[PDB]
């Protein structure tokens, strides 16, 4: 009844990632520790863990801290960055990249063959960057995560939003 | 390439009010690359928003 | 150019030029005289290259200039030859730049939508560019012809 | 390596390698013989590079092998020289690969955490790598000395 | 971004003409200065940490008040950001040196930098003095090859 | 996750009962041990880096082939992954000692870890030995009673991976 | 729980608990005896609290137990008093836990949808929670009354 | 992925060894063929669409039921998907030939491919026939040495599928 | 955001000095008033729904033309938004009362609000009147403890 | 501060302060007197704490002030002692606020890369900070020493 | 179809169908017999429609069946007429469905890639669809011709 993780028999979440109910939102005036924690959560959620030091983006982090770009823009740039390529693309086929991108950018799994076909076609014809651009400009992303929240794994049924 | 500064107000007139802060998602200024400018333009329009100002730095 | 692409890779990782990128920039600077030579040959003979390419294309595809064809009439055929001259100038830009970036930035991005709206048969453009490649390879040495043929083939493949 | 970097960049963009990338690979495979001779040359100069670099490091940083230093004792000095040993082998790997990918993947990513966990001072890394640079590039001709210096400078910048 | 060759190509393309002998002359001159510019850039890259450390030392020795409590460079965080911006300037000056053009500096560094510094409260003349000190160090190490790009950064800040 | 208090609440809530004398005894026991747990957690957080240094030194001295070529911890990247894994093990054991409950180790650490280690080629017995090395060092630093407390969660991790 | 919220806050930032979180846990465990005596006091007088609070609620809201009311009849009134007992037990749980987390996860999340499906008026629930608050704080001393009143106040706000 | 050079590098790194005569000979063998591989990659890239037109025409002529109603390639969408998959096979064969290694065929293509095709019901024998037709068309462009080299990677794909 | 202790710490840090007797005096005075401010904040939280209800009633009794067709508060959704904004002001005034410092109001509430209302068409003076009426209700319930934070919100809008 | 953390947690969920959060704020406001006492003792004794800690740090690591040491010379020894004084002031701030937010904001975020680029030995800094901790514990009672040592150990662990 | 679009729109909003959506469905089901009779009329006249449409297409674009054309030869002309028959059957499917969804799913997605692989010129496809529309609408009444022309115009726009 109390303190159970969503998923029942599968209510587990690897400690490398964020706790399943945590939400990380960017505000314009927040402490520098809050900013660093938000960046760390973005990496933890897109790349599934913290990278060895020296691997984080330099200029993109400065833009995000300043508010020049948004969390959604940072996520877009990270998911198409060389880090994401070396982490997932070089070791998986594009079909696996479709589930990886769903998990990282939308917090869920593809539900049917049309959802796989869309981003697999984008990966096949235009590459990773086009698939990421398409996924983070969906209305589902805009309504669930908006522009300033880190994407998260979603565990409550919400048929209108996927 | 090039980057465009957009200043816009995107209202919430189509959905129920919430107790969270959304003043950022409503009125904003951001720098977007040229390739994202048409999607941003159209999504601002589709949500009932008004594009207050457009600038090209340089 | 190649220098621009190496700098972009260095910038994306917030680092200085790597030994591989330095080798790239050095090998590009070493190709300077050869690329400039090929560019002068293609630029100085541009008019005759375009004349021959248009002749060959119109021979292979008469329906282009046949009544009801896309290039029918003086103005539309001249517009066609202008497009061929455009693509040749872009090929020279690619030869000097050492990459295909100027060719994309000026003529290849949006060319398919353009030619589909105008009902320009892209295969015929491909014959015209193939003819220009043959004309230019006539005027170049084997290595020089190989150097220019890379960008001619890139234009052809981007069309098709 | 160079070829892998080109293929991965093309793969992530769902495209065949462009003329510029093929130029990069062509220049790389044309230089394979001299790269491989340089890597051999550094391989025979194994014991001398490591020994002289260690001597220079210990002279310019005597605190490391004084009591309480990280390299103090015979065993710790042997482990010290063994790390320089590793890094020279990585520099030869990167020379044959044409890029600093082997160095980055085997001995740069995570190196900060490794040496923090081992209490090994990074400025000692930097000085030992610069000493290896001086000794190694002392053994090569003009162009090859600069080419190997770039790899050593990448590695010394990464250890900083 | 633009390098010198792409800038010449854009000039010709805006004119609509094939390259003439004059344009080929600027292209050959750029190719001629390329190897020395590469050597200078490699020298800067090999000594980047030393150059940055020396230039930060010079700036803060000449303006010690920045580091005192209430200065814009006073905290570990604000000091780290200051030396981070110096590293930005050095690396982008090196890019511009290799490309033969200042376009990378304008689009990647200068665009909106004044507005960012006024919004943050970063003092512009202090940063310009830091760029000038960095220019002096880099000139001492590689000669006068890169001081035009540092001058461009200083003017863009001003 | 659950702590001792939440475990009691869950038992009594699913049974539908109010707290009885035995429940109050269990809650008193957790409150009594709370001061010891907080002290031990502070000591561990103060000393986490040193504990990792000593534990990895002992593990790589007992098994020198791990960090030599051919060993799973030979490269700077794989050594870093190793010590990061040990750090996460220490932090989650400290969490579970504060909570007085091993549930967080089930939710955040163990599930799927044996499979990941087998799939990556990570030696699992060596990882268990590293966890034991951390146990020895931590017991040295925290004192006898806190050592007996932390040993429970260290052994839980060891048996879960074993 | 206090301990669980501290651990989850530390876990969300992937860090050990800070001095502040440890101070919070020390403060919670140092109060365990007092809140546990309060839980025992509420638990022993559950019949008294439920009966008086039901009497106060039905005097304050006669429409609930008159015909057409949701609690009209002895069986529906018993159901009413039964889930008053539910909320009193949840209050005791939250008191031993140091936070409203058990109350929120057992009796608050989804409560409005439940009471709409059951046709239970939410203002009636608010009045019932205020009656339980008055009775339960009547049985406690002032300092304990305030801390229990906070839990009841959270409950009433959650039902509204 | 691994190319030939990084394959040798990995072997010697795992042994903890410098390059010796055998390693230098393997690297010379790869460098010697490099001009041929680059020429073949350029030729294939120049003629890719033609290769796919000819190979798909041959495959659908030999198996007309694939494109008639009831076939797996009967619709415009499934025809497009089929020649898209042929584009995969051509592009990844060219990558592997240019690398001199079949690794990228393992990470990026073959892994999960049989499962994808079996779940979709894509006829695997017909796909192998299309791969064989593509091999023949490519050999009829690149020349004897480059054709023999591209054949190795085409048979690698065919064997992985069948 | 800041509380009173953090404000004093920042003031001392900007001078790079340790806490002196006067700073310890503001700190102890903040600690002395802490329990009364907590009691007031608990009182507000327990009665938030009522306070909001008669604040809205007072505002729309004073200015019924907001609720008439064509008024800014005329639709179910716009009345919702009005009461939602008043709930914002109440909650953040409570946060400021617990912290003892009005910064949380500045960054969380007032930052960009005036421009956002002008863009939305929300009348500033009527919103100020609503804040004032809410201040009156809160003061009737707890006293003058939370007056300063409501005055801060009113000045920020005005 | 502790109040800042409670309020930020309440605002993150768009709710009012919960009984646990109110209890945290009440516990901090109760501990304020002890906090002001510890901070006052550390503030009036800053000179002697920093002097003693610097003396024992330089005795433990004489190579720091030896020629070629990171703090060699009057100016660099002055900057080293100024850094130790800075960290003592940050410990006082943390003791007052009840969390490490002032310490993190003013002195810790960015210290690691700062001392890395300056090549300042972090183990030397940690030796000075531990020395300051013992100096402070000498002037404090056992419970006051524990309270100070919490924030001292936070600083050490952030450095390490 | 119409019902499918209504249900999908309602499901994307997670609600029951509104009165307007049910109005769309009522309008669709009322006109069912008219659509079915139109579809029967077109299906009875399959071969004559395809014969006449092919005749007008090859009359107005003789270059398609002229030597060098895409449709030259009996086999390629038969494939052309076969594609026209496919699209006619798709139009009948769309007519009964009340919307162009069957046309879109079976013969529009990926059509341009398909015909590019087949060297089929898209303007010729557009002209064929216009010819087929002329023949098909000429067989229908004034009212029915309008809605069937709408499906043919959708098809021609999609192929364009
Ligand atoms: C916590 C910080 C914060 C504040 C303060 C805030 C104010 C705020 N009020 C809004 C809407 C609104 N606000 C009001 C306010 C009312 N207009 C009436 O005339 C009254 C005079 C007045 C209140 C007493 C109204 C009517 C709207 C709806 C505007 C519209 O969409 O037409 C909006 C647009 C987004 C939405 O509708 O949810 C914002 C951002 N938002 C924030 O995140
Ligand atoms: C430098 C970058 C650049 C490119 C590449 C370019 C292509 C281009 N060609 C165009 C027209 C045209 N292009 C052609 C060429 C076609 N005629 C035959 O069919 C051939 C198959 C084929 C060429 C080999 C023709 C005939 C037109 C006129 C079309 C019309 O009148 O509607 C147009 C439309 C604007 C106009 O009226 O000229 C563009 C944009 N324009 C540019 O600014
Ligand atoms: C490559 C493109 C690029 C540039 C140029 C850039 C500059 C830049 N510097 C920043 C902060 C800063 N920059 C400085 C530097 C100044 N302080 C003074 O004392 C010195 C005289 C002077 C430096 C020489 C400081 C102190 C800050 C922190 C300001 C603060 O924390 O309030 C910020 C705000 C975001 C952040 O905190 O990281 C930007 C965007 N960022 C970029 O992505
Ligand atoms: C290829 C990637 C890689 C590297 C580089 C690597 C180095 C490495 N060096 C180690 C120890 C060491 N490393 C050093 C070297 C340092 N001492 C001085 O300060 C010098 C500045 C400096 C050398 C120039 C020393 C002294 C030790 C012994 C420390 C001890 O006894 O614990 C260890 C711990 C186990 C062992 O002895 O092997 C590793 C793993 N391992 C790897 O997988
Ligand atoms: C908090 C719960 C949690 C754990 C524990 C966890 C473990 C974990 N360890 C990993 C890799 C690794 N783990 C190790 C550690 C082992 N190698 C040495 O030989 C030792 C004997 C031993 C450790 C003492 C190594 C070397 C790798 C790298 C494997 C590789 O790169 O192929 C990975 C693969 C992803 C990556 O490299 O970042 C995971 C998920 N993940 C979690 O979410
Ligand atoms: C542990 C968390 C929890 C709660 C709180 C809960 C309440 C609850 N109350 C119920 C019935 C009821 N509940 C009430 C109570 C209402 N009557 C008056 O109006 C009052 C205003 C108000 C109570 C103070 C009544 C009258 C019924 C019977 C109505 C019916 O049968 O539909 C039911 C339907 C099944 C049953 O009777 O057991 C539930 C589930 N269930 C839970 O699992
Ligand atoms: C590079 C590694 C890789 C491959 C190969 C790959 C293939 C692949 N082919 C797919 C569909 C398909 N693939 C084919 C191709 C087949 N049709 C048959 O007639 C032919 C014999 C055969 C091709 C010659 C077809 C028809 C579909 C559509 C299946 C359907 O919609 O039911 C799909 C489902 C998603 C989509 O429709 O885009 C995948 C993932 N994905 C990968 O990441
Ligand atoms: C209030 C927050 C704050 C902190 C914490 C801080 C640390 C700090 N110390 C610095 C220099 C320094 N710091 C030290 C201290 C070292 N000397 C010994 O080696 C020891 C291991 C160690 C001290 C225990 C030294 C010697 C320098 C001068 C280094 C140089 O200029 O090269 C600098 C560079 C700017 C300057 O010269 O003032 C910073 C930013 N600055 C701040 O604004
Ligand atoms: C139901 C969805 C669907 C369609 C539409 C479809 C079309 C289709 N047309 C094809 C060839 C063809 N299609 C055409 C028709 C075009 N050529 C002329 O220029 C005309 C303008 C135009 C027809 C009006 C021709 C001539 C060919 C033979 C091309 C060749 O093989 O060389 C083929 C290759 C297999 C074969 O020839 O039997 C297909 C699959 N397939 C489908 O699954």
């Amino acid at each position: 009844s109390v303190g159970d993780l969503p998923g029942g028999l599968w209510g587990v979440r690897p400690g490398f990632q964020s706790p399943p109910k945590q939400r990380y939102r960017w505000t314009l005036k927040q402490s520098k520790a809050e900013k660093e924690a938000l960046l760390e959560a973005i990496y933890r959620q897109v790349l599934e863990r913290v990278l060895p030091e020296g691997s984080r983006l330099n200029e993109e982090e400065s833009r995000l801290n300043n508010g020049d770009i948004t969390v959604r823009e940072f996520v877009r740039r990270l998911a198409s960055s060389d880090l994401y390529v070396q982490s997932f693309l070089v070791r998986y086929p594009n079909t696996k990249l479709v589930e990886k991108l769903y998990k990282h950018l939308l917090g869920r799994a593809p539900s049917n063959q049309k959802e796989i076909i869309k981003y697999h076609d984008l990966l096949a014809r235009k590459g990773l960057k086009a698939a990421v651009d398409a996924m983070v400009t969906t209305e589902e992303y805009t309504e669930i995560f908006g522009d300033d929240t880190v994407p998260f794994a979603r565990y409550t049924t919400d048929p209108a939003h996927g | 390439a090039r980057t465009i500064s957009i200043t816009a107000c995107v209202p919430r007139r189509t959905k129920s009010v919430g107790a969270s802060r959304e003043i950022q998602n409503v009125y904003f200024t951001k720098r977007i690359s040229f390739d994202q400018f048409t999607p941003e333009y159209q999504r601002i329009h589709r949500q009932g928003g008004t594009i207050l100002n457009v600038q090209c730095m340089g | 150019s190649a220098i621009t692409k190496a700098i972009l890779n260095a910038d994306a990782e917030a680092r200085y030029l790597s030994p591989g990128e330095i080798d790239v920039v050095r090998g590009y600077l070493a190709s300077g005289e050869r690329r400039v030579r090929v560019a002068r040959v293609l630029s100085d003979n541009a008019l005759r290259i375009v004349r021959g390419a248009g002749d060959t294309m119109f021979q292979k595809r008469p329906d282009l200039v046949a009544p009801g064809g896309n290039a029918y009439g003086e103005v539309r055929t001249a517009k066609c030859l202008r497009d061929l001259d455009y693509f040749l100038r872009l090929v020279t830009y690619g030869v000097l730049a050492g990459d295909t970036s100027p060719i994309d930035e000026i003529g290849l991005i949006g060319i398919k939508e353009t030619y589909s709206l105008l009902e320009v048969p892209v295969p015929g453009v491909i014959d015209g560019i193939k003819a220009a490649k043959q004309q230019a390879a006539a005027l170049l040495s084997s290595e020089d012809a190989a150097e220019a043929s890379f960008y001619f083939d890139y234009v052809i493949s981007a069309m098709s | 390596s160079v070829v892998t970097k080109a293929i991965v960049s093309a793969d992530a963009e769902a495209r065949y390698l462009s003329p510029g990338e093929l130029d990069r690979i062509r220049g790389f495979v044309s230089s394979g013989e001299r790269r491989l001779r340089v890597a051999q040359t550094l391989t025979e100069s194994r014991e001398r590079i490591i020994k002289q670099a260690g001597d220079q490091l210990f002279q310019k940083r005597p605190d490391l092998v004084s009591p309480g230093g990280n390299a103090y004792g015979a065993e710790r000095t042997a482990s010290c020289l063994r790390d320089l040993d590793y890094y020279l082998r990585l520099v030869t790997f990167g020379i044959v690969a044409g890029d600093v990918t082997p160095i980055e993947e085997i001995g740069v990513i995570g190196v900060k955490e490794m040496y923090r966990n081992l209490e090994v001072p990074l400025p000692g890394m930097v000085e030992a790598v610069k000493a290896m640079k001086s000794v190694a590039t002392g053994l090569l001709s003009g162009d090859d000395s600069a080419e190997v210096g770039y790899y050593f400078d990448y590695l010394a910048g990464a250890l900083a | 971004m633009l390098d010198a060759v792409t800038k010449i190509i854009n000039r010709t393309d805006a004119e609509g003409r094939y390259f003439a002998s004059k344009d080929f002359d600027e292209v050959t001159r750029f190719f001629a200065t390329g190897e020395a510019r590469l050597r200078a850039a490699s020298t800067i890259s090999a000594n980047a940490a030393s150059i940055l450390r020396e230039s930060a030392a010079a700036l803060f020795t000449e303006q010690p008040d920045l580091l005192r409590p209430g200065g814009n460079a006073y905290t570990s965080r604000r000091y780290a950001a200051c030396v981070r911006d110096m590293e930005y300037f050095l690396r982008y000056a090196t890019y511009a040196l290799v490309a033969g053009d200042t376009s990378v500096i304008d689009e990647r560094v200068l665009n909106g930098l004044k507005e960012t510094y006024m919004s943050l409260g970063v003092p512009i003349p202090s940063t310009v003095a830091g760029v000038t000190a960095m220019k002096g160090v880099v000139a001492s190490m590689i000669g006068s090859e890169a001081n035009v790009y540092f001058d461009h950064i200083a003017k863009g800040l001003s | 996750m659950q702590d001792a208090i939440t475990s009691v609440i869950n038992t009594y809530d699913v049974q539908g009962k109010y707290f009885d004398t035995s429940a109050f005894d269990k809650l008193k026991a957790y409150y009594a041990t709370g001061e010891l747990r907080v002290r031990a957690a502070g000591t561990i957080s103060a000393n986490a880096a040193t504990i990792i240094k000593e534990a990895s030194a002992k593990l790589f001295s007992n098994q020198p082939d791990l960090v030599r070529p051919g060993g799973n911890a030979y490269t700077t990247r794989r050594y870093a992954a190793c010590v990061r894994d040990m750090d996460y093990f220490l932090r989650y054991a400290t969490y579970a000692m504060l909570a007085g409950d091993t549930s967080i180790l089930d939710e955040r650490v163990l599930n799927g870890l044996k499979e990941t280690y087998n799939s990556l080629g990570v030696p699992i017995s060596s990882t268990v030995q590293g966890i034991q090395a951390m146990k020895e060092v931590t017991g040295s630093l925290v004192g006898s009673g806190a050592a007996k407390e932390m040993g429970v969660y260290f052994d839980y991790l060891s048996s879960g991976l074993s």
